Formats: structure tokens, sequence, C-alpha cells
């Protein structure tokens, strides 16, 4: 669910 | 550091993008233009861009994608863990590049009208036709003050900014939209489904000296790994790499 | 002050030689190779060279030229004032260059039969066919240990040594056999009889805003000085330039 999100859209 | 990056367009669209991206990168690689060699490298790449531009309108299809990406971005709002502050930025950059791409004049038109580039293109089709006795104007142009050349070159490259902006943003988004899933091809053969994929990305071992020879098929495909040295290089039974359908 | 050297072949023979001179020279200009830019530059020049080889009889015309220059220098043997030590050395160089060239296999043989060259040379008639997806082979090669690419590039350049040496001497001697002489153009036009000359060497001042339109036919040539300002500037009544019929 949280890792399913692209690394570049993933921060705080 | 120890892996090689290979990319492959799964459709004619992504194929035109990867090409136009490459040709544009080249323009700014060997700058500034000082000698005859450098000049040829520049006008040649420019000429290739003008060849692909004639085929069809890259503007429309590139705008289409800018919006497609704007929609992909907004489906991520709400999802716990998403840095939505970064999303709204991209969505605006997309719209910005969208307007800029629209307001600007026909793609590469400024380059086509350029008298110098016009003459140089004519003699690119001839093997040794870009010599001094063939291109006097270009020979003088290469003896003018360095500042003048940088001036014209900068301008030539700037006229592609509207395209360069939208292009680099679309591809950059697509490249990061999907992560690298680890795979293992035995006997040097791989077969999987791409789906709604436009791009393939492969990270092969630097030491394997192998490269993917991907073949297309509807939405699926077929990878055939072959050695750089077909006279001395080997293809093992186990090939652990990283794939990513974007 | 500041001059610009224009050279114009007075026949297909010299025309080919100047082309080859340019291409050969290019190969060693941007060494060593590290990226796609440096590679494509090299591999493309190697291609235009090969295209020049198969379309003309360079080895033949060059072996005959060496013989001509030998006879030319021979006539100076015994002549008072001439440095016999210098001429003899030169004769033995032409004798050895012609011997080496005549003992070496067909020109470009090694390059034309090379695995990688063949691949890269094929994907040159296509605008963006030299990318990482159309040319995987070239991609991995740019990642091999340096000493390896160094070695390959070396042996590739060396395969043209018999040619490069004989060609240099011929062109050198030819440029040395006729000094520059001040000349005057009237209304941006000039004409004379070339005779037994293979090359025109014209020196023009950069601040003349003019570029030479050299035309050739049979035994006579015609220079037409034209403004860079595309018929917006004007042509001086008389223009002082330097011209050498080699």
């Amino acid at each position: 669910d949280y890792l399913d999100i692209p690394a570049f859209l993933r921060k705080q | 550091q120890t892996q090689v990056l290979f990319e492959h367009p799964l459709n004619e669209k992504m194929r035109t993008w990867l090409r136009i991206e490459f040709l544009i990168q080249q323009l700014t690689v060997n700058l500034p233009i000082v000698d005859h060699a450098g000049a040829l490298h520049f006008f040649r790449n420019v000429s290739e861009l003008l060849d692909v531009f004639e085929r069809g309108e890259v503007r429309t299809e590139l705008l289409k994608e800018l919006d497609r990406q704007q929609r992909k971005l907004q489906t991520w709002i709400g999802v716990p863990g998403v840095d939505q502050s970064r999303i709204e930025a991209l969505i605006q950059q997309l719209k910005a590049a969208g307007s800029v791409l629209i307001s600007a004049p026909r793609i590469g038109q400024f380059l086509r009208e350029d008298r110098l580039i016009a003459l140089v293109r004519q003699r690119l089709s001839i093997p040794g036709g870009c010599c001094s006795f063939d291109l006097p104007t270009l020979h003088i142009w290469l003896h003018l003050p360095q500042a003048q050349r940088d001036s014209q070159v900068e301008t030539w490259i700037a006229s592609l900014n509207p395209l360069t902006q939208a292009l680099t943003m679309v591809l950059d988004l697509i490249r990061q939209s999907a992560p690298f899933r680890k795979q293992t091809s035995l006997n040097g053969f791989y077969q999987d489904n791409g789906g709604d994929a436009d791009l393939l990305r492969l990270n092969l071992s630097l030491d394997s000296q192998l490269y993917p020879q991907i073949s297309g098929h509807k939405s699926r495909f077929a990878i055939r790994f072959m050695p750089l040295d077909s006279e001395n290089g080997q293809v093992p039974e186990r090939l652990d790499f990283e794939l990513a359908c974007c």
C-alpha cells in the first residue's frame, strides 16, 4: 500500500 | 555502478520520444563548437530531428501525454504516505509545459528557416560532402569569434525548449512510475506481458557483457540475451537481472 | 592579420584525397572514446571512410602518385644548390611508403570485416537508429575496461597506417611544390589557367566579409568572391588575396 507508490512521489 | 541500463519502446510513440530525446541531448554534449568536427556533430543531430519532425506532428501527441500524466498524478492524492506537496508541483509543471508547447511556433521551424543549417543538411547525405571546398560558408563560420558561434548555437537550441521541456518531463515521469522487478532468465530467454506499457527498462550485469535483443508482440514480448563478443562471449543458464514495464 | 585558408581540388583525384585526409584526421581527434558522442563520431567517420573506399580506387591512384612524386624529386638529383641528403631521404620515404602500402592488404579490409563496425555502420541511414535500443551492441562496448577499447581503437587506426602515411607525404609534397603569391580580384571575380595543378590554395582575410566560390573545369578555374551578407553587403572593386596552384 505504501510501497506500491512510486519512490519519487513518496516522502513525508 | 555495476549494472548496465537498457531501454526499449513498446510502441512507435515511445520510439519517437526516445529518439527525439537522444538527438536533443547530443546538441548540448560537445559544446562549444570550435572545430569542423564539432560543427558536423551538431548540424547532423539537428538534421535528424528535422527528419523525424516532418513525418508527423509530435506536438499533439506530446500534449496528449502531458494531460495523461496530469491524471495519473491526481489519482495519488489521499493515499497515505504520499508527499502531495510534490504532486501539485509536477501537475503545474505539466500544465506550464503544456501552455508553453501550445503558444510556441511550429516545432523546429526556426531551425528549418536557418540559412546555414539548410545548406549543411543538403550535404549530409553525401559521404565526404561536408568538406571546406563543399561548405565555404561553414568554414568562415568556424573562423568567426567564438562568442558569435555560442550566440547562434544557444539560440538554435533554445528554439526547442518548448519541446525539450514537455519531453523531458513526460519521459522522466514514466521512467519513475514503475519500479524494477527482479527477474531470472534461463538459457538466455525471457517472456512476459507488458500490458499498458510504453517502455521497458533492463539492468544487466556490467560483467555479463550481455545485451537484451527484445522482440515485440501485441502487449507481450520476447527477450533474447546475446553477448557483445559473439566470437568469445558466453550466455549462461542463469541470468538474474531487473525489469520494469513503464 | 587574420586569414582563412580555402583549398579547392582541381579534380576528382585530389578531391578524394582531401576527403580521406579529413576523415583519417578525425579518427584521432576526440580520443579516447568514453561516451556515445565520442563513439558515434568515430564509428561514423570510419563509415564515411569505408563508403569512400568502395566507391573509388584510392590504393591505385595513390600508388601512382607516389611514383610521380618520386620522379619529380629525382630530377633534382645532382642539381647544384639542392640538398641531396634531404632529397634522397624523401625518395626513400616515398619508396618505403609505396612499398608498405603495396605489401599491405586491401585498404579498409580490417575495418570492413570488423564485427562492431559492421553493426554500427548499418544503423547510420536512420535518424535515431544509433540509440541504446537500436544499438545495444554499442552500449555495452562503451562500458568495457578502457585498456580494451583503447586496444581496439588502436588496431583500428593502425589498419590504415599504410594509407595514412602514403597519403600524408603526397599531400605534403603537393602543398610544398608551389608557394603562395599575392593576387588581385576585380569586382569579386578571378580566373586563370591551372595547368598541371591538383590543388588550389587560397588565403582570404576574415575581415573581407567575402567567401570564395571556387569553380573548376578542365585546365582552368574561376574564383567568385561573394559577400556573407547575402547580397546585402557589397563587393569591393579590388580584393587582395593569396593564391597557390599546387
